[PDB]
């Protein structure tokens, strides 16, 4: 609904084959690519709630491996040694950082993360993925928010693939996002 | 039916026969607690079976002293 | 020299009320489920 | 955390993600579809 | 439409009748137990904490001469044995028998939860002043219950009393 040309009916540009039936103009960012009909049995409200949160973690994770090979905060260097991104999920669980990023995130999801899905499942007004966080009102302007909702999800659909790639590439060869772009060859194969 | 002091004392405990909660009620909580109990039973079984060796848990007679 | 009529629970029931103080106080009724 | 405990937790995860999650997904996907 | 959490809906029985209500009942404890019993508890925990926080601070700066000088938490142990502990338990228990009678009254609806009718110095002049203060107490009780838990755990780790730790941060 930013434009029907970008999303929604008539914008199914897979050879259309009609359109996955449950999928329709209403859900944001629908081009109708549902080969496996997941929409068919599924609650697209948990389905739509589930896609945006995976997208937001990944855009945040991805900004992260990229801004971690490129920067480390005051300190970090002395602890953490200087280590690639998966090793951090093994050292951190012991320096304690991560375990105090699962405490507060668990507190986040339990207190607000789980009621909101139940309300969306219950038929409560909030749309899948709406936590009503708009501290600076880019959202306020109604026209721009519609562009943002299509923007938010598309970048998240992109980031989840990129972060999945960053993690896949590094274990096989290289270190991190920046370095893998840095060394093109399978020439050096630094171990994970 | 004989009425007794102890019978009248304990009568409300045996009063709501067939009273049920609607639908599924607390079934997910029961399933979660059963899953935790199953995990606990697996842990203690593998500890006794010596397939799970926690530090300072010597499953042996020599651990008595 | 007041003398109340006390048309109320017999002496034995009062001893029971006093016993119910120690085996049935109202401490846990407050946490009854709804 | 002995290597034995690590094997136990990963065994729980694999059983969840290779046995429980795939089979359960299929039953919900095909039950709802028919 | 909970105000505190815009996303979650207001829990059904948190309607602002009790002051201190921002609709924050995410896990829905309100529905399962009587709200009136819960307010009694909020304030009763808060009241112990709001006092204890003062004590950890005072016990650190000064201790009466007859008692040996000890860190605030250490004392739970000396006092278990000197026998002071029993006295502070006996009395707080005695006050509480009356508290059981008070609660049962709240359940019968004849007492506002948390009201022991103690305003000796008569600070509460008007029904608005009562609402202002009553909110303040509920806010302080909530802050204090968090802080007392902190003073204790930080000592269990730093092994330093709260004011001393602030002076010498001694980061892990
Ligand atoms: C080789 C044949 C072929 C061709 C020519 C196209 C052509 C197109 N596809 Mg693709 N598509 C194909 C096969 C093909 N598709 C197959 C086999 C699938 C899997 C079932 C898809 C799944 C797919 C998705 C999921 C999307 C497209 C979209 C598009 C359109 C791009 C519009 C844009 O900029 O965004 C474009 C017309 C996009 C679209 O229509 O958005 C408007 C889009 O989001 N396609
Ligand atoms: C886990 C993340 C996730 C989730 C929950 C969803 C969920 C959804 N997507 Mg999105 N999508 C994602 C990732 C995700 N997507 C990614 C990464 C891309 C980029 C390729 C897209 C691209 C995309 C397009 C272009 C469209 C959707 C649409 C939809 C909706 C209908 C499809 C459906 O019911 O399947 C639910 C999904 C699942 C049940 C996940 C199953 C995964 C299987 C089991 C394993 C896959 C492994 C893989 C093949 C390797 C639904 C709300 C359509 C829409 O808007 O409809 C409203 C639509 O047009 N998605
Ligand atoms: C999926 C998201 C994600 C995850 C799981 C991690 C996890 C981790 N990061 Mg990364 N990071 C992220 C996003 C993420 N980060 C983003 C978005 C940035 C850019 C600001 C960074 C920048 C960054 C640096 C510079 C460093 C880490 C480091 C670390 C490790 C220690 C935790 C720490 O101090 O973080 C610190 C990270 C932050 C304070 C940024 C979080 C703020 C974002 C905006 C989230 C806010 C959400 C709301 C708006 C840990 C493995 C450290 C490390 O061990 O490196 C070897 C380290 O030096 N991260
Ligand atoms: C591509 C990025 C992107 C985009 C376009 C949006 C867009 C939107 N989000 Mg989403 N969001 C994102 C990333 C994004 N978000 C991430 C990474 C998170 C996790 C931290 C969230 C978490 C989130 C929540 C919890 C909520 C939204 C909401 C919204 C809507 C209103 C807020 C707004 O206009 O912000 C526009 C945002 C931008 C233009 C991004 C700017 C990037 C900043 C400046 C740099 C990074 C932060 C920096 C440290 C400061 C709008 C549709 C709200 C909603 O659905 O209301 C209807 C809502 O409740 N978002
Ligand atoms: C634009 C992207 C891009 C570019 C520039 C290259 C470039 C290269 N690849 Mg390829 N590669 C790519 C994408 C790309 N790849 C992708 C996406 C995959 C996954 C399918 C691979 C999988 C792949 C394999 C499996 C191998 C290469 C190898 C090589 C190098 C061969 C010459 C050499 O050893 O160094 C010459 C200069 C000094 C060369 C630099 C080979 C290599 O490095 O040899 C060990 C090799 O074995 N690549
Ligand atoms: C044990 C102390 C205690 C008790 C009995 C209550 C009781 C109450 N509160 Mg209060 N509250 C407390 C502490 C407490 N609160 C603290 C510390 C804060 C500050 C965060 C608040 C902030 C607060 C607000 C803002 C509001 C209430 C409200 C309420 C009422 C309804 C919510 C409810 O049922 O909560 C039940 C609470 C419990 C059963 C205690 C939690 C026990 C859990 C299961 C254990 C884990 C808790 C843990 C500390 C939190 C996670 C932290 C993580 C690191 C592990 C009820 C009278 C609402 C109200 O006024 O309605 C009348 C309201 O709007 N409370
Ligand atoms: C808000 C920005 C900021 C972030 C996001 C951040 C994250 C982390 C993480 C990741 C979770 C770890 C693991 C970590 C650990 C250490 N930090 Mg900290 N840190 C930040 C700020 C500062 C400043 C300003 C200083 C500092 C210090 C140290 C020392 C030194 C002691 C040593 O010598 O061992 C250690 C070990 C000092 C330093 O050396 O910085 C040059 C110091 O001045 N940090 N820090
Ligand atoms: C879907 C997951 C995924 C995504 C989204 C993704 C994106 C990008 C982008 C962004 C557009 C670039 C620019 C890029 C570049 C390279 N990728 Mg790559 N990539 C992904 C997955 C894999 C796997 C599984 C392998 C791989 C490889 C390489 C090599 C080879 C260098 C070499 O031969 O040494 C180079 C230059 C191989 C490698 O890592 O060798 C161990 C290898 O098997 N990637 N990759
Ligand atoms: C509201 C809400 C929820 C919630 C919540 C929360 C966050 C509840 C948290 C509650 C807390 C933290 C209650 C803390 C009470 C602390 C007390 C009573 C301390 C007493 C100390 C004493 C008596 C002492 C002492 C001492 C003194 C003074 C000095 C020493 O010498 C000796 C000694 C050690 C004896 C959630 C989200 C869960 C769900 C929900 O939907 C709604
Ligand atoms: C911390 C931790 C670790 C970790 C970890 C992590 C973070 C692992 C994360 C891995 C992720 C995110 C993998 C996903 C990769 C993306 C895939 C497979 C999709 C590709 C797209 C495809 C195939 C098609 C797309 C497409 C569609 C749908 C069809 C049409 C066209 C097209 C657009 C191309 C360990 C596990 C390593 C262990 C360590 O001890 C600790
Ligand atoms: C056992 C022991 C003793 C003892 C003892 C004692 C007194 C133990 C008591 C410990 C206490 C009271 C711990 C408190 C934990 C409270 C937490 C984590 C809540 C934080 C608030 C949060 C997370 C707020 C979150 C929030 C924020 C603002 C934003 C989001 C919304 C909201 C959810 C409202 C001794 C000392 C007597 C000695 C003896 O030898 C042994």
């Amino acid at each position: 609904y930013r434009e029907g040309v970008l999303q929604g009916l008539g914008t199914d540009a897979i050879p259309g084959t009609d359109r996955p039936k449950n999928l329709d103009g209403a859900l944001v960012g629908d081009v109708g690519f549902d080969p496996l009909g997941f929409s068919n049995w599924l609650d697209l409200r948990w389905a739509r709630e589930a896609e945006i949160k995976h997208g937001r973690v990944a855009m945040l994770a991805a900004t992260g491996m990229i801004v971690q090979d490129v920067y480390k905060f005051p300190g970090v260097q002395k602890t953490f040694g200087d280590a690639s991104m998966m090793k951090l999920h093994n050292v951190a669980v012991d320096q304690g950082a991560m375990q105090q990023l699962f405490l507060w995130i668990t507190v986040l999801e339990t207190l607000t993360g789980i009621p909101a899905i139940i309300q969306t499942l219950n038929g409560s007004e909030r749309q899948p993925g709406d936590f009503g966080f708009d501290p600076l009102g880019c959202g306020r302007n109604p026209e721009t928010l519609a562009r943002r909702q299509l923007v938010e999800l598309k970048n998240g659909r992109l980031a989840m693939i990129a972060v999945g790639g960053m993690v896949h590439h590094y274990l096989l060869v290289g270190r991190g996002p920046i370095e893998f772009v840095k060394n093109i060859p399978n020439f050096k194969n630094p171990l994970p | 039916a004989l009425r007794t002091r102890l019978g009248e004392l304990l009568r409300p405990l045996n009063s709501e026969y067939g009273k049920v909660a609607p639908g599924w009620g607390t079934t997910p909580i029961m399933g979660f607690v059963m899953l935790l109990f199953a995990v606990f039973l697996l842990i203690i079984l593998q500890i006794y079976n010596s397939s799970l060796i926690i530090e300072n848990v010597d499953v042996d007679w020599a651990s008595l002293g | 020299k007041a003398a109340p009529e006390y048309n109320g629970p017999s002496f034995r029931e009062g001893l029971e009320y006093v016993f119910s103080f120690v085996w049935k106080p109202p401490i846990l009724i407050a946490w009854k489920p709804r | 955390m002995t290597p034995s405990f690590s094997a136990f937790i990963n065994s729980l995860l694999a059983g969840l993600f290779i046995v429980i999650i795939p089979i359960g997904t299929a039953l919900l996907i095909v039950s709802q579809s028919d | 439409f909970s105000a505190a959490v815009p996303f979650l809906k207001r829990p059904t029985n948190l309607d602002g009748q009790y002051i201190g209500d921002v609709g924050f009942d995410p896990l829905g404890f309100s529905d399962v137990f009587d709200l009136r019993v819960l307010r009694e508890a909020e304030l009763k925990h808060g009241r112990f904490a709001m006092l204890a926080t003062l004590g950890f601070i005072v016990q650190e700066l000064y201790t009466f001469p007859f008692f040996p000088k000890m860190a605030p938490v250490d004392a739970h142990d000396y006092f278990v044995k000197q026998g002071g502990g029993s006295q502070i338990i006996f009395w707080i228990s005695f006050v509480e028998l009356f508290g059981v009678v008070a609660l049962f009254e709240t359940l019968q609806g004849k007492r506002e939860p948390g009201d022991f009718a103690f305003d000796p110095l008569g600070l509460a002049k008007d029904e608005a002043t009562l609402e202002r203060y009553r909110l303040a107490e509920v806010k302080h009780a909530r802050l204090a219950m968090i802080a007392i838990g902190g003073f204790i755990h930080q000592y269990w780790v730093t092994k330093q009393t709260v004011l001393e730790q602030l002076g010498n941060f001694k980061s892990l």
